[PDB]
């Protein structure tokens, strides 16, 4: 379900060989996977 | 030799700046871009033809320099992932350059990356770079990381000049580095 919002973001066409491929990097690089999940809530109001 | 590590590209072919070609493929082998008949087979690598100019230029002059080149591509050019890199050799007798830029190469002359090795494989992208600066990316580094391959077949890269006044010049694409690099956009990230 966290992968799948992820995948969901693609507002661009795409193909089975091209998603598998990109939970592979994101399996692989657990620090990628903990960026897109940081920056998914990082915006707040400063000032 | 090891499976895991497949990945999909895109590949568009350019003659004299003009699309003539597109198409996305994902081999374990990598792939080769041929300019004929699609034979020898001891080769490795899923080969992928360049189309002949005459069906899609109308300039005979051109078709004719192109055609030429083409039929000089021999084995090809092979292009393959192995570990963290992006592997690319030349197997006939054109001079290949390549050079990591945006989806649109800009005619910001400053000279290739390097050119294509012919007695041995040379690594011509790193994914390890890619993924540490596409993490920054997403903190808001404002920098979007490179993913797309361009490839001068058969004259020196367009250095003082157009690239689209080159005779082939092919663009290719890891799709799912585009991707990854799309979801850090929409997930808030600027340039």
């Amino acid at each position: 379900s966290a992968l799948q919002d992820l995948l969901r973001t693609l507002k661009s066409p795409s193909s089975p060989q091209q998603q598998q491929q990109v939970l592979n990097i994101l399996k692989s690089n657990p620090q990628l996977m903990a960026a897109f999940i940081k920056q998914r809530t990082a915006k707040y109001v400063a000032n | 030799l090891v499976p895991g590590e497949e990945w999909e590209f895109e590949v568009t072919a350019f003659y004299r700046g003009r699309q003539v070609f597109q198409q996305t493929i994902s081999c374990p082998e990598g792939l080769r871009l041929v300019g004929s008949e699609v034979g020898d087979r001891t080769l490795p690598g899923w080969p992928v033809t360049l189309p002949d100019p005459g069906m899609s230029l109308t300039d005979r002059g051109v078709m004719s320099y192109v055609r030429h080149v083409l039929s000089c591509l021999g084995g090809g050019l092979a292009l393959w992932r192995a570990g963290q890199w992006l592997w690319a050799q030349r197997l006939g007798h054109c001079h290949t350059y390549w050079a990591v830029s945006e989806e649109l190469l800009p005619n910001s002359g400053h000279g290739p990356d390097g050119e294509v090795p012919k007695d041995k494989e040379g690594g011509v992208f790193d994914l390890g770079p890619f993924i540490v600066d596409l993490i920054t990316f997403t903190e808001g580094s404002g920098r979007s990381p490179r993913y797309a391959l361009w490839f001068c077949v058969g004259e020196s890269w367009p250095q003082d000049q157009p690239w689209t006044k080159r005779l082939v010049m092919v663009k290719v694409v890891p799709t799912c580095l585009r991707a990854l690099v799309e979801m850090a956009r929409v997930g808030g990230a600027s340039s």
